């Protein structure tokens, strides 16, 4: 039988999307990663004159967007393991007779 | 992602573990009860997400064929050797790859659901391969998962 | 300056323990992983006579313990990133002047 | 895990981002406000865990020297190239490593906090290295993180 094996986890977590909330969270946060990556790059590399108040501002917005994406990814992993728990429970009935 | 007939009848039995009232449908409320009975604590939103990902007819509950799409996408299993080893490592106080027979008995007779001292006798007989009163838990777990 | 870098995450998540609840969750679940691993092994390999009702029972308890440990590990990762978010925010003040 | 004097005064400024009322201490309530202002949603227990892990005197709040033990254990940073690339990949509809200049402008002028069309003009000037109206976002991100 299955003995000590358990449902194999999805390697990367691109799922449970169209949970509109998580999906909307991703698009907005990802757009903001692009926004702040660009603005930090510009303000540290494409100016004659580095405005540090500007860099700090965009660093705050950059870290918040990056960490929002991490939050979604972690929640996806958690949802996936919750689902795998249910599949594992159902698979116990495969142990017969 | 295909399913033999054999594991349809058995998954029908599986369905009744989830369909608590037996009304033929699994709700977020039933899923919550089941998940908590397994020592987890999904939020309302997480329960709804679980129902939704396999919610074909969009009626907010899971039927049988929706219950099968969840399986078909996940019949693949994998060995648990590493995770089991990590569970033993929790009790490896000195991080040296060993747990003494005495400490294993102490763990098993006091923590979690527990084993009788007689059940522990049998576990240690198998686990202490070298008869030195010490359990190399990596080797023990490898034996059990072989 | 720090530009686009962020606080480096702890590789493995053995922390935030002595949150007694998480720590107690770990000891009990891990003991149960050992318990059910043993009982499944015994009932599938050390008997003349495999009792499948027994194997199913211990498979259910095994999956629940394994998934409880996963749950703790995921929560540790989440707590760690929350803390790293705070450190990242504080590090924006290192961008001067 | 040592801290120059230089980054003490700057971390003092950092403390006021957290100590909202300025009473000289950070509570779970203040941490909650700050974390939510950053788009996260820690639970009460998670806030308490954050306070507790650096709670030396065990008085339930974080002072300045406790605030520094949190840093000292984590001053190490690491590059974000991969994570930034993954954020661009969200908008790579065909999974081909490219986002068109037109689609990038559409994303940046409609999603999140947004850029002006003039700011987008500058971003695309830099991003479209080959002048082909297409952005190889892996290369663009590598340029920006160099
Ligand atoms: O996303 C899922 N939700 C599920 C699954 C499997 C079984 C059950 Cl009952 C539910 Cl609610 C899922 N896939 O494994
Ligand atoms: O565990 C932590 N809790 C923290 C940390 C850093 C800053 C703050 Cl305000 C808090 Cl509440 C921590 N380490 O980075
Ligand atoms: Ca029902
Ligand atoms: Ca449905
Ligand atoms: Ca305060
Ligand atoms: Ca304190």
């Amino acid at each position: 039988g299955r003995k000590l094996e358990l449902t194999k986890a999805e390697k990367h977590v691109h799922n449970f999307m169209m949970d509109t909330q998580l999906t909307k969270r991703v698009k907005n946060a990802a757009a903001n990663v692009l926004r702040e990556t660009w603005l930090i790059y510009k303000n540290t590399k494409l100016v004659k004159k580095i405005d540090h108040a500007k860099v700090r501002k965009h660093q705050r917005k950059f870290l918040q967007a990056i960490h929002q994406l991490r939050s979604v990814k972690m929640e996806q992993r958690k949802l996936n393991d919750q689902a795998n728990t249910l599949v594992d429970l159902a698979k116990t009935q495969l142990e017969h007779h | 992602d295909q399913l033999t007939e054999e594991q349809i009848a058995e998954f029908k039995e599986a369905f009744s573990l989830f369909d608590k009232d037996g009304d033929g449908t699994i709700t977020t409320k039933e899923l919550g009860t089941v998940m908590r009975s397994l020592g987890q604590n999904p939020t309302e939103a997480e329960l709804q997400d679980m129902i939704n990902e396999v919610d074909a007819d969009g009626n907010g509950t899971i039927d049988f064929p929706e219950f099968l799409t969840m399986m078909a996408r996940k019949m693949k299993d994998t060995d648990s050797e590493e995770e089991i080893r990590e569970a033993f490592r929790v009790f490896d106080k000195d991080g040296n790859g060993y747990i003494s027979a005495a400490e294993l008995r102490h763990v098993m007779t006091n923590l979690g659901e527990k084993l009788t001292d007689e059940e522990v006798d049998e576990m240690i007989r198998e686990a202490d391969i070298d008869g030195d009163g010490q359990v190399n838990y990596e080797e023990f777990v490898q034996m059990m998962t072989a």
